[PDB]
């Protein structure tokens, strides 16, 4: 006979949350990845200096002169950050993150410019030789959709 | 409360409580004093 | 009869993006220019030294002792950086930038202080004589709105 | 009935700017002072040499062998730099600076180590005798909050 204004408006806010759910869920993940990136950076300094001073990429965190323990460079969504031959990889925690990005990671690596180096940011990579890295293809890479426009670099970016 | 008034002949005048007058005088004279060493 | 909470809140986030669009679009461009500036600088060193050691401004990159190729001093938003008689100009790429700043550039030039020099940063300029430059007026100049407060220098700044 | 997502998010960015306002305003001032310090230094050389070669502190800029005119040692935020009996004071311009630091200044002074001298950096000071200075207490000193950790020296620092 009457009461449909309360019933529809409680059911439009319910469906509004369902529509606002995936937007907040990638905005959210995309936000938790933007930090793995900040934790990865700032460690470029150590790595850059080590390379320019010696001409060899730092083998591990201790070589680069950073928390000798990967797990000591963690965060809220970051379970750690390891330096492996100049390549700095950041791992996403398992608690406090999206759902399709946890335990997932990215890498920052550089290239000899000769007198200086240039840095790249993208999906996990392994270093082959002092001037070549390759996709750490394995299945734990953070999905392209979660990576900034500034971190879409490919293993062979120059 | 309190105030300061600047007269044309480069004198400051203060009304206030004695305690705010005292503060204002100590600062005016203290800054005047580095100015006398010419 | 009911469902307007879902319809309005999906349409307020839509218009919120439209209002947040121009803010992120000049904040963004203003960010891509701040780098053309960083790429331009750090090349002041070469140019300064060349001038103080010889009393003549470096004619080109090679003279200044930098990547003999302008295109070798590029970046993400920077298509290059050329040294032309001590004046260092930075060009904005065509891909990855705002829209009203691509292919656009700025300049850094210096002036003899006698025993040292002082640097300026602003819209493109050309060098006339060893102590005088002019507006590289091209209509290719990066618009004042996109330039930092520290890079608003005029051709005759002293 | 609906549109609050656009209204709140425009009003959170508004209040975000208000919270980011004082942070950028002391980071900013603290940045403009860090230069008054760089302009003050590099003039230590002249002053040091003058003292070691003669055993008397340079009375003024010309004595120290620097731009005979204080105003000739100015900058963007620096209105000048004067050498007064070995003490080098830097004045903050009135245009282009914070708000509570303009027209304000700091000093660099040294002390005979016997065979060499040691430099100090802090709030304005006056030289009394060849080995003693004192607070140039007057009200135009740059506030401690704007001074680096490396420039917190007191008139009687040894």
């Amino acid at each position: 006979f009457t009461l449909i204004e309360l019933m529809i408006v409680i059911a439009i806010v319910g469906i509004l949350a369902a529509v606002a759910l995936p937007a907040y869920q990638d905005y959210t993940a995309r936000a938790q990845v933007s930090e793995a990136i900040l934790l990865a950076e700032g460690q470029k300094s150590a790595v850059t200096e080590y390379y320019l001073n010696h001409g060899k990429w730092p083998e591990n965190n201790t070589s680069a002169g950073v928390a000798s323990s990967p797990t000591d460079i963690k965060g809220k969504y970051v379970k750690e950050v390891e330096v492996k031959n100049g390549v700095v990889t950041a791992t996403m925690l398992s608690s406090g993150v999206n759902n399709e990005i946890k335990g997932k990671k990215l890498s920052l690596w550089a290239r000899r410019e000769n007198g200086s180096v240039k840095w790249f940011c993208g999906q996990p990579v392994t270093r082959t030789d002092d001037d070549t890295v390759a996709d750490a293809k394995d299945g734990k890479e953070i999905d392209t959709k979660h990576l900034p426009s500034t971190c879409r670099d490919n293993f062979d970016a120059k | 409360g309190s105030v300061t008034v600047d007269q044309r002949t480069n004198v400051l005048i203060v009304k206030d409580v004695r305690s705010n007058t005292e503060r204002a005088r100590s600062l005016v004279r203290s800054l005047d004093t580095q100015t006398p060493q010419v």
